[PDB]
Parts: structure tokens; C-alpha cells; sequence
């Protein structure tokens, strides 16, 4: 399984679903999953709540670069650099770090174990 | 080889 | 072993050693690790990573790090599969006493599992913002 | 904590 291709494809599903139906975003994750976007919320239920607390509506993303390498235990770690615009607003730079774990049983199936988002402007 | 992420309908990400 | 405390200490060491003795950084990495640190190829596309303690040292050397100063602005670390630690880092780097450049980076640490409380760098993704955005 | 071999 090729990390770059996995990573490009996840990236395309995730951001696309962020624009189209953020209420479904919770399905990329598993029971152990960590979400950070300020403590980290864990698991699907709390991630759905936190996703929905952010009120994403026609949220657009401009993806400038994706790095995706093999990680321990057949996983894939992904760093994404891009710009984000919620609800017709100004685009703001961010980075997002995902860790994608093979779902174990099923072939070519993965889930999001980690998701760490941070705006540049909230740091510099 | 199409990759799956999470639990989804088949074809969730073959629509546009 | 607290990840936020581990990530935060690892970053301390990494960027201290980068300042003092870049030629040693490769000692952080394990036989399967990956590494990038910005750069564009001749087409203007972001450089590819390289692999293995050997190649990572070549590529570090090839980067000519000299009196490398770093101004950390953000560290966040979290347990990941098999006790690992994903760490996300944003800061500015200055090489050769020249200007400070924004970067965005991700580490995956793995236990050396031989010992305890010991880790090596499995993944190191670093990019300068200026080569990617504007 | 320890990182790599030094």
C-alpha cells in the first residue's frame, strides 16, 4: 500500500466532505481517535459534537502541499499545508497532521487515529 | 486499487 | 509517559543539536525513518523525502546548517498507535545567521522499545511556508 | 527521556 496515494485520496475525501457534509466527518475516526482543533476530544461521539461546534458551512479549502509517509504498524502520517475559508470568509493558512491507521482486518481500509489542526495566524 | 477511509456507503466518494 | 512532556523535550533536544552539531542529528533516526526539510526540485516542486539513517545524514549534510537558530512558536504532541508520539511543530528557522523562515513540521516518534522512556525519530516532515505559499 | 543513541 503506497503512502502518498493513500494520503492523496484521504485528503481528497476529507476536505471534500468538510465542504459538503461536515455532519458526516465523524465517520473517518475510530474509538481511539484523537481530534485537536484546547484539549483533545476522543472518539466518534465527542468528535461529531466538536466538529458541529465549529459551524462549518460551505467551507472551502485550498491544498498547497501534502506530505504522506509510512509510519509504524503499517500506518500513514500526513501533513497538509493549505488555506481554509468557512462561510464565505477570508482564507487563512493552516497545517493539519493526520495519522491513519490500517483498520486491521479490511484491506486498503484505514481510519483516522490522529488529527491535529492549527492556524498559522493563531501562532505567528 | 481504491482506498476506503472510515465507515461509509459504497460510492459516497464516487459522487460529484 | 506523558506525550506533551515528551514531544516538548524532544523538540528541545532536536533544535539544540541542530544548532550545535548538525552532523549528529542522524543519531536520532532509526533504520526505517523518513526525512524532508523543505526545498524545491528544478521544476519548482517540493523535494522528496529520503530514507534510512545513511541517506538522512547525507541530506542533512547537503543542507549546510551553520549556526542554526530556531524560534519555536507551537508544539503539540499526542499518543499514537503502539505508544508512539505524533508531534506538530511551527516555528521559524534561521540558517547561517540569515533570515528567519516560517516552517511547519510533523514528527512521529517510536519507542526504541529496547529500553524504556527511549525513542527514535521514525518520521520528520518539515517544510518552509515560503516555498509552499507565498 | 532518551532519543536515539548518544
Amino acid at each position: 500500500p503506497s503512502p502518498l496515494l493513500v494520503g492523496r485520496e484521504f485528503v481528497r475525501q476529507y476536505y471534500t466532505l468538510l465542504n459538503q457534509a461536515p455532519d458526516m466527518l465523524h465517520r473517518f475516526y475510530g474509538k481511539n481517535s484523537s481530534y485537536v482543533h484546547a484539549d483533545a476530544v476522543y472518539g466518534q461521539k465527542e468528535i461529531h459534537r466538536k466538529v458541529m461546534s465549529q459551524n462549518f458551512t460551505n467551507c472551502h479549502t485550498k491544498i498547497r502541499h501534502v506530505d504522506a509517509h509510512a509510519t509504524l504498524n503499517d500506518g500513514v502520517v500526513v501533513q497538509v499545508m493549505g488555506l481554509l475559508s468557512n462561510n464565505n470568509q477570508a482564507l487563512r493558512r493552516f497545517m493539519q497532521t493526520f495519522v491513519l491507521a490500517p483498520e486491521g482486518s479490511v484491506a486498503n481500509k484505514f481510519y483516522v487515529h490522529n488529527d491535529i489542526f492549527r492556524y498559522q495566524d493563531e501562532v505567528f | 486499487p481504491q482506498y476506503i477511509f472510515g465507515d461509509f456507503s459504497p460510492d459516497e466518494f464516487n459522487q460529484f
